[PDB]
């Protein structure tokens, strides 16, 4: 079961097995080759077979193919790339080879480690009845429930908290829901990652979750993997363990991207816009694998780049078909101190129907959404007539709504560093009768600042009282 | 012999060039050595491109690959009404096997010329937006084209559900949607009893692409079935766009001269030779029905995508959903502007062909207007009054999900706001009017509504006319 | 004031009509320049979806 | 297995038998003597990218391995010397003498390997430093049309570097080489080839050398970053680079969105990604990357141009639909920096904070300035300063400002200091306020300086010492 | 050689070890029968395709050369006479004299058409603004000695006119070395020109140098190779130099022509995959020097109106003043149609130009902005809405908008007007005084078409 290297293009290579072996499409091939000489270069390199071109197998080198020389010989693992899965990985830095990238040391060769394909679960295996997730976070379980075992959009990057979010939502889950949770870089900005992972570690989030990088310098091969891995990482404590885990993958669309950059070099033709032609069956076979089976259930968190605030590109268009809820962050919350900084407009749900919450979490939801817009729109006005008249009914609205865009706000188990305020998971139901009074406006007599970064309903009472209210 | 099987050249991306097989028809089903299916689509000199239906892994090189001699059929019969299974008739739902006597081939010619008979029997969709302003009748062909999450699922669901009381056989075939889903769906309908007239063919987005271009057509083809013995199907096929999209795929790995827009020249021939095969036999053959409803998932809305544009002008008439109605709070989100049946009215029952003939004028006038009411602070005119039902009939077009609504009781209240039995009652109580208005007719008009269901007529008015009264005058406000 | 006023509602009336009628010629002249860059446009994704295949 | 034999010669790029030992992207040797890289290798040929003049070459001539990866000369030897993507020396200084040698493609730091960026980088233009701030080691890509202030920004920002300790490498891919002369010119006349080089591959030389100039500066940077110091690094327009390596792929027939390879993304990220800051583990040290692109019409949703951008942290859209009002065109409305704010210094913080939300509303109330006075109420308030502000914001050609004082005119006008003055009188005021600074009241001038933090005389003394000026000033 | 293959204007030549790159193959052959005709080409060898084989390009019709035909290397490449001889001649693309007077002595200069550009020791830094006696380029876009200009514009944009008007208001009085190199451009200019030299009283100090629409790719593609060596040679060889290359567009445009033949992978829009490098490779020559100066002013022509199109794109990044020509302009009587907004030069420094002629520089364009952004409100809401200030704004505006047209000595013919030169010191105080409102009160119309702002009160009062 040897072959030797053949073509090499870029980070694509052909292998050639001369007769009879032939190592499957999937499979995992190294390359391990000592300077035989001061004109050559150590090659420690693994690939995996894409396709069979005359016993002949062409791979995409997941590092670099610098130092390749036609002729080394070629050594198949006889299965494809296999990553740790367990405890063991769990705040655990990989790459995507599951290969520690940390300091922490290195996994034992008693590890066992699962391949990084495989196709999703029968449709006999999923879930039936569509359950919510709670994540005891107001703005979300309100505006935007996520559904325990789908796919949660998350737009907008740059100083907005995004990294509290995830990191709290890490910590929730964990908490509450006892499971684990799974970051996936997938080639977007060193920078942004080295920093996260000091984040989970003052967070002690980290301890909660393992981490996998597939950074914008690796070739297409990794980026084009990353998710696969830390995928598998988080399948492992759904079927093995029961649990229902939550994998964050960042920028999901460095994945379909990678892919077309490769789909080039393999022979493939182009399709709508470069886009490698296999572009929507590469994505289902990866987004299918996240769901909520007898036993489990993983529920992701995806970033979507959208390529040039353009919502018609083959990209992303192909990403929305599997979202089911889209959780907006939005630049100016933050500013007016809103955290968490989530749009309580932008930020849709599929599971926001009362046939999935039920009346009283619907009807107050729209509730406290149309009530929002109405303090939006009328803003163009505040800043024309003062706050002398608004048909007296359109202030009633502007107190609610405040009170209520306000109360949207929470204290953060990820904050408690910073601030000292412990911290608070308000459940659904505890959430939606606060809105609900908010609502029926039997708190409109308590300064805003009180419903400013709070708990449940009665944590704005205290807030008051400590301001001076009988 | 010799011949008739061959050997793996190429492996990768669910497409097998093999040699042999110097027999193979275009089209035939070939077998690979470790059992999984594929199809012979280019029959070329010195090879032939397959593309395998299943895992393409366990291929490699060297295997053989041995004819069959079939050309694509598919189970066929009684017994799948109630089973979920995959486009080969594999059932999915893991309950048995489906046993069944005979088969059909997929690919099949459509009904002649002179085989059908102009449609003029319905299809009940239970939605007021549809069956009123954009109706469907049976063997007819109603696109639903719409902006991801604008309900075009809901739509087709909500309508089989429909097809309990009338004589409907529903096939439900599931392109490229997330088997999430359509397990989620293939039970809601289990609750509602669809699966007893319901058949559920299902190609998810982690199925290879074969499988997707196949669904399509295997589900007419299941269809087929009861429609040239004379029954009614109903196919509802979800997204198309998926389908055809998949067969891009396909088609480029076979290195194929690729299209505008990269979909192949034939690209157009594949939904045409599809769809057609849904009409209304003539008397001559049984006048069986087979209806379809294609879905077109839009980005952005761009109706003048290519795919969109092809099924549009193939369809008879379609049903546009927009993607802020849906937001807004407005189910279903039909865009009563675009969306046009060209079989229509012929499709209606009398009883709602009168009702229904000014629904489309206070609409209409209502879309052209209703650019303007922040302006309006000095409402003027009587174009208040073109308002003033108007926005009273979208109240009545507005309809809640799983709760289809029987002709009988819905012609009255689409009667109520055209006849001003309405217009008294503001808009924020005409949703919970109709709504008692029913029950009110299901204890006190039960005998009214009945004269309706018998004749599909109202020639009724004047009864009804102060039958009408009978409940404003008990209603609440 | 009343024969004053009465001119202004209409001088005003128009003056939104001018605007109106404008306007609507402002997207004749843009509906053609939409559409041909609509065409330059769908003519420059084909050539260049099959001048990347021939490469092949 | 060692030699090899030219079986194509055409446009820089040539296809030859032999060479069955040649690494992936390996240098190679040709017989007249020019060199070349070998990127393709093909079963049956190999493409060599030739290095310089392809006229010396013919059919047949011996193309002799190497067996060296790319590499470049770096040293403290290259310091105020125009030296080709290959280090030799264009200035006529004679030739640089450098001992050690630093690969062109090199691995960037590792997720391990990095540090939040906490230090600033001055560019001197308020506008900039206020608003878009930069860190060392960050990624600010400044976007913008033909001639629309991108090289005379960068080039500030490298005068403005005496102070600091940062040593400039300014590239010009593509770039005119009269032009990257009176840009190295310009620079010896303000001391600034002192800390800094200058890699020019002219639009003249072929494409290879412009693809290869951009990873020959970097290398030459990452010298002085992975030892302990501070570099910057000015790709000046990326795009030509792009467009050239387009060429190279296409002339080695490689299958072409907008003819640009399927991995003309991954050119820029292997690039951008190796600047950084090396967590203090490894000696603090930092790249920082200023890369340009040439946009047509200002279409910013072009290939290239989203591809650079979805790579810096951040970047600065120079409109010239501007600089024919607010000069040196910075769009404050698109340009963002993502590390931003904490690169400013406590100083530039809590001033420059507020600096956006004045600056937010002017953008965004002025579909309402008509109505102006009409009834706008406390909104034609918010509106003064904002008219002010941009005033501020408006700095002049070749005219670095030292951070604190700086800080102190962004801090006068966000606290009404400015406003008792005219919108028209702002720019003086600047002038103004400034010298009487640098002589009246000196203690303020560089506590912003020393501790670089905070309230820069607690609060009574700054509010007060504004007061000073304000009521010494002219009409 | 031996032709094997012949593709319109690429011809494939076959040669053991003969194979000769951008050397001149010429077929000289002679009818052996009445089914052939006689053939003298040069191919210009381009690329090795191998097995000893070369692909060429034709300076010539390449009708009636067979497969099997006789190819000779000259062993050089395009060589053209250069010298003091080239003065009042008109050369090909070869350096043939095509001015039926004499021919070339055997001992003069013969330069090839192919050099490396200057290094940087050589190319020159120094500025020095240049007058050209036209209102808008003085003033808002200023020429350079010894600098690159480019003249952008469309079809029948008038280019060049604008050339013709610089050669009349400079080359004439400079007193320096002047080549005209029309490449593809009009065959009827270069008799136009060439007789209207001779009227002038300059031909002796200007080098002739055509090729037109008429001729095949090859030729254009080397056309402005052949010029630029001619004015290389005074440059390097002895004194400042002014190179009018009249549309280098064609040059590129021909490239395009002979990319598609020489098996190339097209780029965007399909044009030459090297269309970057071979403008990088044919520009820089074009400079000046320690050695002499070269003050080149070249015409670009836009295809289809689009400056986004990759030839006169990436032509921008090779000039150091743009004059760039709108249609709309143009069509308003606004001659010559230079945008006042785009067109550029290095030169608006204060440390160049000044600060008095800088300030009104940008004043002028201010307002020209400012007139610019409102021109929707009044394409739709008319001038009414407008305030008592921006209104203002519009007229000013307007009327520099029109002091901004020139009338061109070459114009005179059609319109019946004479011309004018206007001062530089004069155009700079002339919108002065527009911007400082001395004539708010004169209307537009008195402001079109003329030169000195004296001019304008004249042609006022005419108005009544
Ligand atoms: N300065 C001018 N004054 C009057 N008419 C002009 C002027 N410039 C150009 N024209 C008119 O515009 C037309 C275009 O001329 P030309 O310079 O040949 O355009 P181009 O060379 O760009 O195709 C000519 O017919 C001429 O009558």
């Amino acid at each position: 079961t040897r072959g030797r290297v053949i073509q090499v293009m870029g980070p694509v290579v052909d292998v050639k097995f001369e007769n009879g072996h032939l190592p499957a499409i999937y499979n995992a091939l190294k390359i391990q080759h000592k300077a035989r000489n001061e004109n050559e270069v150590d090659i420690d390199l693994t690939l995996e077979v894409a396709l069979h071109l005359d016993d002949t197998v062409r791979t995409i080198a997941m590092a670099s193919t610098d130092g390749l020389i036609r002729g080394m010989e070629v050594i198949d693992t006889g299965a494809p790339i296999s990553v740790p899965v367990g405890e063991v990985t769990l705040g655990r830095v990989f790459n995507v080879l599951g290969e520690p990238i940390d300091l922490e040391g290195d996994i034992p060769a008693d590890a066992r480690r699962d391949p990084i394909h495989r196709p999703a679960p029968k449709f006999e295996e999923l879930a039936t009845e569509v359950e919510i997730l709670e994540t005891g976070i107001k703005v979300v379980d309100l505006l935007a429930p996520y559904i325990k075992g789908g796919k949660i959009g998350l737009f907008g990057g740059a100083g907005v908290g995004k990294t509290v979010l995830i990191q709290e939502l890490i910590h929730n889950i964990a908490q509450e829901h006892g499971g684990i949770s799974v970051f996936a870089g997938v080639g977007e900005r060193t920078r942004e990652g080295n920093d996260l992972y000091h984040e989970m570690k003052d967070s002690g989030v980290i301890s909660k979750t393992a981490m996998v990088f597939g950074q914008m310098n690796e070739p297409p091969g990794a980026r084009m993997r990353v998710a696969l891995t830390g995928l598998t990482m988080a399948e492992y404590f759904r079927d093995e363990q029961g649990q229902d885990v939550l994998l964050f993958i960042d920028n999901i669309f460095r994945f379909t991207q990678a892919g077309s950059e490769v789909s080039a070099l393999l022979g493939r033709m182009p399709s709508a816009v470069g886009y490698q032609p296999t572009l929507a069956t590469e994505m289902g076979q990866l987004q299918e694998r996240i769901t909520s089976t007898a036993k489990g259930s993983i529920t992701s968190i995806q970033a979507i780049y959208v390529p040039a605030d353009d919502y018609t590109d083959p990209a992303p268009a192909t990403t929305f078909s599997h979202l089911d809820a889209t959780t907006n962050l939005e630049r100016k919350l933050a500013e007016m101190g809103i955290y968490p900084a989530v749009d309580p407009l932008a930020s849709t749900s599929r599971a926001l129907a009362p046939e999935i919450v039920g009346e009283e979490h619907y009807q107050v939801a729209r509730k406290v959404q149309q009530t929002l817009q109405r303090y939006k729109e009328l803003q163009d006005i505040i800043a024309i007539l003062g706050m002398d008249e608004l048909s007296d009914e359109d202030k009633l609205v502007v107190h609610r709504a405040r009170r209520i865009q306000f109360f949207l706000s929470q204290n953060f188990h990820v904050a408690e560093q910073f601030t000292g305020q412990p911290g608070s998971y308000v459940p659904v139901k505890e959430t939606v009768r606060g809105f609900k009074e908010i609502l029926e406006g039997k708190y409109d007599h308590l300064p805003e600042d009180a419903f400013r970064l709070v708990g449940r309903i009665e944590e704005v009472v205290e807030k008051a009282k400590a301001m001076g209210v009988e | 012999q010799v011949s008739d099987v061959g050997t793996v050249i190429q492996v990768g991306d669910g497409i097998a060039r093999a040699h042999g097989l110097d027999n193979v028809m275009s089209g035939e089903l070939v077998e690979f050595a470790n059992g999984v299916m594929g199809m012979a689509l280019n029959l070329e000199e010195n090879n032939v491109g397959i593309v395998i239906l299943g895992p393409y892994t366990g291929i490699k090189e060297g295997d053989e690959v041995r004819r069959t001699g079939r050309i694509m059929e598919v189970p066929v019969g009684e017994a799948l009404i109630g089973r979920v299974v995959n486009p080969l008739g594999q059932p999915v739902d893991g309950l048995g096997p489906v046993e069944t006597t005979e088969t059909r081939p997929i690919e099949s010619p459509a009904p002649g010329v002179m085989d059908r008979r102009s449609v003029h029997e319905p299809l009940q969709t239970g939605i007021k937006a549809i069956d009123a302003l954009v109706p469907i009748g049976r063997g007819q062909r109603e696109l639903i084209i719409g902006d991801r999450q604008t309900g075009k699922t809901s739509v087709a669901i909500d309508t089989i559900i429909n097809q309990k009381d009338q004589n409907m056989i529903s096939i439900y075939v599931a392109i490229g949607q997330k088997e999430s889903t359509v397990r989620t769906v293939v039970e809601t309908l289990r609750k509602h009893g669809a699966l007893d007239y319901t058949i559920v063919v299902t190609a998810s987005a982690s199925q290879p692409a074969p499988l997707l271009f196949l669904a399509p057509y295997a589900g007419v083809a299941m269809g087929e079935y009861f429609m040239y013995k004379g029954k009614h199907v109903l196919v509802v096929y979800d997204d198309l766009s998926k389908q055809a999209a998949a067969y891009r795929e396909l088609s480029l790995l076979l290195r194929r001269p690729p299209g505008r827009e990269a979909y192949p020249g034939d690209i157009f021939y594949l939904h045409s030779r599809l769809l057609e095969r849904a009409a209304k036999l003539s008397d001559a053959k049984g006048g069986g029905s087979l209806t379809a409803l294609p879905f077109v998932e839009t980005q952005a809305g761009d109706i003048s995508a290519y795919i969109p544009t092809n099924v549009i002008s193939i369809t008879d008439g379609q049903i546009f959903l927009q993607s802020d109605l849906f937001f807004s709070g407005v189910r279903p989100a039909i865009n009563a502007g675009l969306s046009v049946s060209r079989v229509g009215g012929a499709a209606q029952i009398k009883a709602m062909k009168k009702v229904a003939g000014t629904l489309r004028l206070d609409l209409a006038a209502y879309r052209e207007l209703e650019a303007f009411a922040q302006f309006g602070s000095d409402l003027d005119k009587a174009t208040q009054a073109k308002l003033a039902r108007g926005a009273r009939t979208v109240e009545v077009l507005k309809q809640d999900l799983h709760q289809p609504i029987p002709v009988e009781k819905q012609v009255l209240i689409i009667y109520a706001l055209t006849r001003g039995f309405l217009d008294d009652i503001p808009v924020e109580d005409v949703r919970r009017f109709e709504k008692e208005f029913y029950l009110f007719l299901d204890q006190n008009g039960q005998h009214l509504l009945e004269h309706i269901r018998t004749t599909k007529d109202l020639p009724d008015d004047l009864n009804k006319a102060i039958e009408a009264f009978k409940k404003t005058f008990v209603v609440s406000q | 004031l009343l024969d004053a006023k009465a001119s202004e509602h209409a001088a005003r009336m128009t003056a939104m009509k001018n605007a109106t009628d404008n306007a609507n010629e402002l997207i004749r002249t843009l509906t053609l320049s939409y559409n041909r860059a609509r065409q330059a446009a769908i003519t420059q994704e084909i050539t260049e979806i099959v001048a990347g295949a021939n490469a092949l």
